[PDB]
């Protein structure tokens, strides 16, 4: 007769959305424009093609140096000071709550109207096409599978196989 | 070196043991795997018990009769982390079992009514008081003895 | 209803004594890197004296010193229970008498001071720890390699090793 | 969403979600290292 | 209880300490209702004291049931398929040694996975699928995995039938409190309608894809996933496409036939399983009846009728609490249910009905074991829901003077009555093989009780035995051999690879155990009896119905007043049937064995797992483990390094399990009270206790920790026992 379930933080699922999506983004543009034949070729010889590989494995590392730092400071101010103790404002915690963070610090604050308020117009732009990204990369993430799943030739691992009429992969259209 | 024998730089009556025994593992002159994919005796099983060859590592390791190695860990010779090296281990793991047993415990009894908190679990885990574990340096090997659980307390 | 911390003396003096000795621990290092040929384990003996006399022995040196160590410790702790040592600047610092805003209790966070000219035992707060941690560091490393820094020919790009042991 | 003093609930079970699982996790460090008896260091 | 309502929420009770009898878990902390919650978690005394939705929850709880052995033989089906063995070991039996299950090489798992058939390491089987499984009229792998997913089907939806109850709306009342037609549909048409659609599906499809498999081939070198319909043409080798009959009827002609059936008995030279050319006009001649039969009728009347002098006038008005009862109406089914699952265990293993069954020992006594355990753990619990129903179901006495307030009126009687009978049993049924002993180990034969020194002389025959395997000479047509090839009179050649079914001999050492099964049958029911009649009140205790039919024990007085109840007489009544139960599979093994199971070879020269062994030798009940016990078991406790190993390796837990169980049995209670506080001390002073005041075992929490650990110790440490000697040598 229907669940019991707006996680509250039915609040903040949507915040690690605009995260993963937006973020999809990158992969989305920057791959169909690859750019087909661009002029053409793809070859990357430069730090790269001698001096004992590059990357891999010092790759995450420096990689992920960066993203460590802002992945971290991301979520974890966001917003919330108060930021202890000890009874109910409910997200888990709001235990930062009634203040935000300071009783006449510094400028904690963004912006006048004794708030954060980045106005009040703008609607419009990303409740449309962006948690569209949320929506959008759904099917062109189930793109992801139909796009290379059938292990190009190499391989048909544990034969059953099943039957068999032609290939499949990618690179736009489709035999139909 | 001790009361057994010596390890496996030589033991005689635990070579027959890696023989007789696993290798009759064999024992099937074939048993139809000529090329076939599955029936996985034939790779490992023994390889893994087995390509343990005049190798184990060399771990010293006794061995008495019969050659099954037995362990004296008396801190000597060869023999040490066969107890103290696995034995603080067990030690430090638990303790950090405990450490948050005195813990997703002592934080509840208080506010309002606190009686059955525990049939469901207020962070799971504890995951709050988790790490106080590792976050253990020193920690109850002082504070223990000395304040909180206070001989007062006592 | 001791309420929390607490502590004070405690171990904030706990740190000092780890920081200033890892501080000295790497001058240990120090050494062999500029005109630099020698030392790790290096095992020493450790500097060594004179062509009159040792010889592989003469004694347990290394053991001995530090019974002298011992009773110069004991004169530490001798101070720490209840304060007394002149200058007074681990126990809280110098600045004779003062930091005790924690010495009779009730801390909390207390950050200190103690240097009449001036400063402080602060940015001797920080080089505090990048030798404590730099030997996590230093004998980190060991149990494989011993040896910083060339040019851009052919070192400072890690070529190929060997695990951990496994 | 969870930030400092204590946090939210779980089951009656979610130590079948933990003998399973995590003790789990330990086969999966019984088969990386397949054997046991004393152990080398790191 | 709110939270709120009536009426007015939806918002759920996730939270508020409680639920179940009123000054409730309190507020106040305790451990004892966390065994209470789910003990008595089904209960009906609260819920509500109104019927209503009771078998509205019932009829839905149930449901999950069906699916789940609905996910249960997914996992059996898909199993006993892709980790295959099945399609190996059919073109291959008499030869294989079935699997179905395998490891994954963790740990020191593997010794558990040893070379079993049709090429391949895993785990045996004594769980006759591989041989229902031999009906696929097709045959094929992959396609067990549709018969799997078929099986996932009917679960999700018959399960979500579950959804479509209880939490939907429900109905009411009358919707079973009318009765009036149930089993008019039941018994007509799926008791009927199963079993007739089971004919129709074995014989288009099974008989023929195995009428041309006993002799050789490679599957699909036979019988494709279509090409049995309309076809009527491969239906021509097993009779005629009826050429010139329309709808059985008379002015028919037989020159030289007479459909499919023609009757058979006996057991396939070849695959003796029993016949299958018969099977389907079995199942037929079922159905009917059902198809006809299920057809009475709309209730009283039929009972409110037949009475007589000292009869029972309450045979009349037997129940209009028979539509309003449950505990009632579930209790008697145990009965029958259970006591209608273990006459399967014989009708099995002197009348084999799948092919290859017999030759496969060891996957039809495991069968007629593990059947063997439900018609007797039914069966106490059978009469424990009487006694529930004994104690309370009805509202108030509206029940009235009739066959029971009957029964009672006698009680300190029938109960008095059955005493004598057990104990004059017992000294003929169990002192008797002591005299063997106490005169065999004083050793003068002349006058043990041998089969052969107290007189009865090289036969036994003369009987039933010897004029059921003969009968087809009566009223009766024929057909080559019996009923069932294990009687008196007649026939030998069964089987090629091994053997199966032979007369089977009897007298003493056949006499006497059937005895000891009198007696330990007796005193079983005897404490079921007086313990569900006397179940509210007694001249030991007559303010005896109170609380409920469990209570640990009235009160120190009375001399005892400890175990009375009822709860307790279903507890000391499991107790012995875990014998009566666990001594008749100790009686099949040794026999079937002992002779019969055995083998032939040129001049069919039989040679038994054990040349008869039997004969001077159970009368001696050191026999039982001088030819039992340490003789078999010797594969036990030689099993270490193997395959099977897994049962030497349970034998001994298990085997440690029941003797854990004493402690549970054997003890006080304030006692790890007691105990249990010198802790809870030791934990205060670190500070580490009181919150949720821990606390021991509820008086007969105790007791349902020993008896149910006496049984899972005291079992499986045979189901070990036995899968060790069937498997391997016999
Ligand atoms: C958090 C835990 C906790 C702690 C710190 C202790 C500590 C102690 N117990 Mg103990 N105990 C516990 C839980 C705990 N117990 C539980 C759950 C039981 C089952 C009823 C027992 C049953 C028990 C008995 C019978 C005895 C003790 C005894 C003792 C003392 C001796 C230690 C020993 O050898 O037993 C080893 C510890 C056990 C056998 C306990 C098993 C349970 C552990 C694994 C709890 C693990 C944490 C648990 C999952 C909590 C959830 C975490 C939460 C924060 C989310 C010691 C003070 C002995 C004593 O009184 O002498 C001083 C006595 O023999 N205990
Ligand atoms: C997704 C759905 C769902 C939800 C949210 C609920 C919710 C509820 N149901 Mg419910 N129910 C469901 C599906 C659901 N049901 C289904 C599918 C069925 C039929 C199969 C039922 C049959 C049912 C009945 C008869 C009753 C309820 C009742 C209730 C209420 C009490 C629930 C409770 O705490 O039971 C906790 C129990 C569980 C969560 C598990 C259910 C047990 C089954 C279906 C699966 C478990 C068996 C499993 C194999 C375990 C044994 C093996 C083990 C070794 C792992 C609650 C509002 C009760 C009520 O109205 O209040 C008195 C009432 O008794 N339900
Ligand atoms: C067709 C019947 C069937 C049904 C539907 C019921 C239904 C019911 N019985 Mg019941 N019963 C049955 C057959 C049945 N019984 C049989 C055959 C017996 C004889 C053994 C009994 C003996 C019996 C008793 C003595 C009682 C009931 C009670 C009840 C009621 C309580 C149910 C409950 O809370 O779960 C109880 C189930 C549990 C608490 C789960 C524990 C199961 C443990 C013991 C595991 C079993 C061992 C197994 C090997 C372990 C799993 C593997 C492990 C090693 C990993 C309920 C109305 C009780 C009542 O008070 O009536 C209102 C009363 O206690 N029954
Ligand atoms: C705690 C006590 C102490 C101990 C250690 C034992 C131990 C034992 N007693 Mg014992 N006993 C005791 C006190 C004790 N008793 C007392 C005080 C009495 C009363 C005087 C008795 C009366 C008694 C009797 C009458 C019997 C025993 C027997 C036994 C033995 C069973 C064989 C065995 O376990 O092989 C050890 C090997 C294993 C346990 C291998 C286990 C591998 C399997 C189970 C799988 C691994 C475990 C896994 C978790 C199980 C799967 C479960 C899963 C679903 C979670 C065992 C050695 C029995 C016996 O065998 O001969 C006398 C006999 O029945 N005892
Ligand atoms: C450099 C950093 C590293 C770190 C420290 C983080 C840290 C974080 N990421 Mg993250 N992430 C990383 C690499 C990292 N990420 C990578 C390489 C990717 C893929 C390219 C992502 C894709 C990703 C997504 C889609 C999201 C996060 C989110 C988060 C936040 C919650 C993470 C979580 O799952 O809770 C840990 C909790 C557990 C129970 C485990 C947290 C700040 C989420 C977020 O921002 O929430 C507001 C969500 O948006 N990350
Ligand atoms: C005045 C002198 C000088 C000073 C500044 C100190 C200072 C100190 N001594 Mg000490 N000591 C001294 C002379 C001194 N000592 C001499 C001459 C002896 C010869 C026995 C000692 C023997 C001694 C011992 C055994 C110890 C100290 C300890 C200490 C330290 C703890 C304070 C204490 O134990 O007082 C004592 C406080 C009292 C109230 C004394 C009680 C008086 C009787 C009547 C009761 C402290 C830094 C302790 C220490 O640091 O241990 C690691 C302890 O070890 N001293
Ligand atoms: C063959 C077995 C079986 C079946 C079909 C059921 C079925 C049921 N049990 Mg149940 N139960 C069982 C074994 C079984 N139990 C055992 C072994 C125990 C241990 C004592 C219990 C202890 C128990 C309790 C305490 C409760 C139930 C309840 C229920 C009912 C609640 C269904 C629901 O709310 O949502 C169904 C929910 C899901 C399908 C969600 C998925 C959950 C996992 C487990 C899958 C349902 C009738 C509840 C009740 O009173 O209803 C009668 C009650 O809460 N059971
Ligand atoms: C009646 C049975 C029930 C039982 C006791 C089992 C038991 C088992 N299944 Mg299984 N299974 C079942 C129903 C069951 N299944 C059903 C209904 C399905 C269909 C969804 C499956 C589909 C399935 C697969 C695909 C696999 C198993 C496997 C296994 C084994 C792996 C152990 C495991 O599950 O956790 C760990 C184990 C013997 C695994 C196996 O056989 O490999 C050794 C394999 O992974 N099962
Ligand atoms: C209830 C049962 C079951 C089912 C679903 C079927 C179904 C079918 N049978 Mg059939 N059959 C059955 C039991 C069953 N049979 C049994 C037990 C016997 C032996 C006593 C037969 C002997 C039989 C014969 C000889 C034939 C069929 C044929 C057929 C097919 C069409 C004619 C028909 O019987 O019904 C539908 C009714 C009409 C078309 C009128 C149909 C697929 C025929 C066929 O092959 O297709 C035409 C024909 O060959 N059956
Ligand atoms: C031994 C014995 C006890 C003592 C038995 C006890 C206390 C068993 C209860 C022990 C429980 C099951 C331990 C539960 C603790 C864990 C579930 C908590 C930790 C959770 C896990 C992660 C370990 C009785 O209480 C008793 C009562 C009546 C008749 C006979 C006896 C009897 O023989």
């Amino acid at each position: 007769s229907d669940p019991e379930s707006l996680r509250w933080n039915v609040q903040a699922e949507l915040v690690h959305s605009r995260w993963a999506m937006l973020g999809a983004a990158g992969i989305f543009i920057p791959e169909f424009l690859t750019k087909l034949g661009i002029l053409n070729t793809p070859s990357w010889y430069t730090a790269g093609e001698q001096e004992y590989f590059t990357d891999t494995t010092t790759l995450f590392i420096v990689e992920l140096v960066f993203i460590g730092w802002a992945e971290g400071r991301r979520w974890a101010d966001i917003l919330n000071p108060g930021c202890v103790n000890t009874d109910p404002i409910f997200p888990n915690n709001k235990l930062t709550g009634t203040d935000v963070g300071y009783p006449g610090g510094l400028w904690f604050d963004p912006l006048g109207w004794g708030s954060a308020s980045p106005q009040k117009l703008k609607e419009l732009r990303t409740k449309e096409i962006k948690n569209g990204r949320l929506a959008m990369l759904a099917v062109m993430g189930a793109w992801f599978q139909h796009i290379y799943t059938g292990t190009g030739p190499i391989d048909n691992l544990f034969a059953a196989h099943l039957a068999d009429p032609h290939a499949t992969i990618f690179a736009a259209f489709t035999p139909k | 070196d001790i009361a057994g024998l010596t390890p496996c730089k030589e033991s005689k009556q635990f070579a027959k043991r890696e023989k007789q025994a696993l290798k009759k593992l064999q024992a099937s002159l074939k048993l139809y795997a000529d090329d076939s994919a599955p029936a996985l005796a034939i790779k490992a099983t023994m390889e893994k018990t087995k390509k343990r060859f005049d190798n184990y590592g060399k771990y010293g390791l006794l061995c008495g009769s019969d050659g099954l190695p037995h362990l004296i860990v008396s801190g000597d010779q060869r023999h040490w982390g066969e107890f103290i090296t696995p034995g603080i281990l067990f030690l430090y793991i638990a303790g950090w079992i405990g450490w948050v047993g005195r813990s997703y415990l002592i934080a509840i009894r208080d506010e309002k009514k606190p009686t059955q908190k525990e049939i469901i679990i207020d962070v799971p885990l504890a995951s709050s008081l988790l790490f106080r574990g590792f976050s253990w340096p020193v920690a109850a090997y002082r504070e223990l003895l000395n304040g909180e659980l206070v001989d007062n307390n006592f | 209803l001791a309420e929390d911390p607490e502590n004070l003396r405690w171990f904030v003096q706990a740190e000092l004594v780890n920081g200033r000795w890892a501080m000295l621990g790497v001058a240990g290092m120090l050494l062999p890197e500029v005109f630099t040929s020698i030392g790790i384990i290096n095992v020493p003996k450790w500097y060594a004296a004179g062509k009159e006399e040792y010889f592989a022995s003469s004694s347990t040196l290394f053991v001995i010193e530090f019974i002298l160590s011992h009773y110069v410790e004991i004169r530490r702790w001798q101070d720490i229970k209840n304060p007394g040592s002149v200058n007074q600047d681990p126990i809280f610092k110098q600045y004779s008498l003062p930091a005790g805003e924690v010495g009779y209790p009730g801390g909390i966070f207390n950050p200190l001071n103690f240097a009449p000219t001036l400063e402080a035992k602060e940015k001797e707060i920080a080089n505090g720890r990048l030798m404590l941690a730099f030997l996590g560091f230093i004998i980190q490393h060991n149990v494989t390699g011993k040896g910083p820094f060339d040019n851009l020919l052919q070192h400072i790009s890690d070529p190929w090793h060997n695990t951990i042991v496994q | 969403m969870r930030d400092f003093k204590t946090y939210l609930s779980v089951a009656p079970v979610l130590s079948t979600l933990w003998f399973g699982s995590l003790a789990g996790l330990l086969i999966e460090i019984n088969r990386f290292f397949p054997d046991a008896l004393t152990f080398p260091f790191f | 209880l709110v939270d709120r309502d009536p009426i007015k929420t939806s918002f759920e009770q996730w939270a508020k300490p409680g639920h179940f009898s009123r000054t409730i878990a309190k507020g106040p902390d305790t451990t004892t209702w966390i065994w209470n919650l789910h003990a008595d978690a089904h209960d009906f005394d609260s819920h509500t004291s109104d019927l209503e939705e009771i078998s509205r929850k019932v009829f839905s709880a149930h449901f999950g049931q069906l699916s789940i052995i609905f996910l249960w033989l997914s996992g059996m089906y898909f199993h006993g398929a892709r980790f295959s063995n099945y399609e190996a070991w059919l073109n291959d039996p008499t030869h294989i040694g079935p699997s179905a299950q395998v490891v994954w090489p963790i740990v020191g798992q593997e010794i558990l996975n040893g070379d079993v058939g049709g090429g391949f390491r895993g785990i045996q089987i004594t769980s006759g699928f591989f041989q229902i499984w031999r009906a696929s009229g097709i045959t094929s792998e992959l396609q067990l995995y549709c018969t799997a997913i078929g099986a996932l089907v009917f679960a999700g939806l018959m399960l979500f039938a579950g959804w479509f109850h209880y939490h939907k709306a429900a109905p009411k009342l009358a919707w079973f409190q009318d009765v009036e037609s149930m089993l008019n549909h039941h018994l007509a048409g799926l008791l009927g309608l199963g079993s007739l659609s089971w004919a129709r599906h074995q014989v288009h499809v099974s008989l023929p894809i195995n009428q041309f498999l006993n002799a050789g081939v490679d599957p699909k070198e036979i019988p494709l996933p279509h090409e049995f319909i309309l076809n009527r043409d491969l239906l021509a080798q097993l009779y005629p496409s009826f050429a010139e009959g329309a709808t059985p009827f008379f002015t028919l002609n037989w020159s030289k036939y007479a459909d499919f059936l023609t009757f058979r008995g006996g057991l396939d030279p070849l695959t003796g399983g029993l016949w299958l050319t018969d099977i389907a006009h079995h199942h037929l001649a079922i159905a009917i009846l059902f198809l006809i039969a299920g057809h009475m009728y709309r209730i009283k009347d039929i009972l409110e009728a037949h009475k007589g002098p000292f009869t029972g006038q309450g045979h009349k008005g037997l129940y209009e609490i028979l539509t309003t009862s449950w505990h009632a109406q579930l209790s008697i089914n145990l009965a029958m249910l259970g006591s209608l699952t273990i006459v399967v265990a014989q009708h099995m293993y002197s009348m084999p009905p799948y092919p290859y069954l017999a030759t496969d020992y060891a996957t039809q006594l495991s069968l007629f074991t593990h059947h063997m355990w439900i018609g007797g753990f039914l069966i106490v619990g059978a009469a424990a829901h009487a006694a529930i129903f004994m104690v309370r179901d009805y509202d108030p006495t509206t029940r009235y003077n009739d066959l029971l307030d009957r029964v009672l009126r006698h009680r300190d009687a029938i109960i008095s009555h059955l005493n004598w009978v057990c104990i004059f049993l017992g000294f003929h049924s169990f002192g008797l093989y002591i005299h063997n002993d106490t005169m065999s180990a004083l050793g003068r034969p002349q006058d043990m009780f041998s089969d052969t020194a107290i007189q009865l002389q090289p036969v036994f025959a003369q009987w039933i035995q010897n004029t059921h395997a003969l009968a087809p000479g009566t009223t009766a047509p024929g057909a080559t051999a019996s009923t069932s090839l294990t009687w008196g009179g007649g026939d030998l050649v069964a089987v090629g690879n091994k053997v199966a079914l032979l007369p089977i001999p009897l007298g003493t050492a056949d006499f006497l155990v059937h005895h000891i099964h009198a007696f330990t049958i007796h005193v079983t029911v005897l404490i079921l009896l007086k313990g569900v009649l006397f179940a509210r009140s007694s001249r030991l205790i007559p303010d005896k119905a109170n609380l409920g039919f469990r209570f640990p024990c009235d009160g120190p007085g009375r001399g005892g007043t400890c175990q009375v109840s009822a709860w307790d007489h279903v507890f000391l009544g499991l107790f012995w049937m875990y014998n009566s139960i666990s001594v008749v599979i100790f009686h099949f093994s040794w026999k079937m064995q002992s002779d019969v199971w055995g083998t032939i070879n040129d001049q069919g020269v039989v040679t038994h797992i054990t040349a008869g062994n039997f004969a001077q030798s159970s009368i001696t009940i050191n026999g039982w483990l001088r030819d039992f016990l340490w003789a078999q078991a010797s594969q036990v406790i030689q099993s270490y390094g193997s395959s099977l190993s897994a049962y030497g390796l349970f034998f001994l837990g298990a085997h440690f399990v029941w003797a854990f169980s004493l402690m549970f049995l054997f003890s006080g209670r304030g006692y790890w009270q007691e105990l249990i506080e010198s802790i809870v001390w030791a934990h205060n002073k670190l500070k580490v206790a009181p919150a949720t005041q821990p606390r021991a075992l509820s008086i007969v929490q105790g007791r349902a920790v020993g008896v149910t650990h006496y049984l899972l110790g005291g079992i499986a440490t045979t189901w070990a026992f036995f899968l060790a000697r069937i498997i391997a040598v016999g």
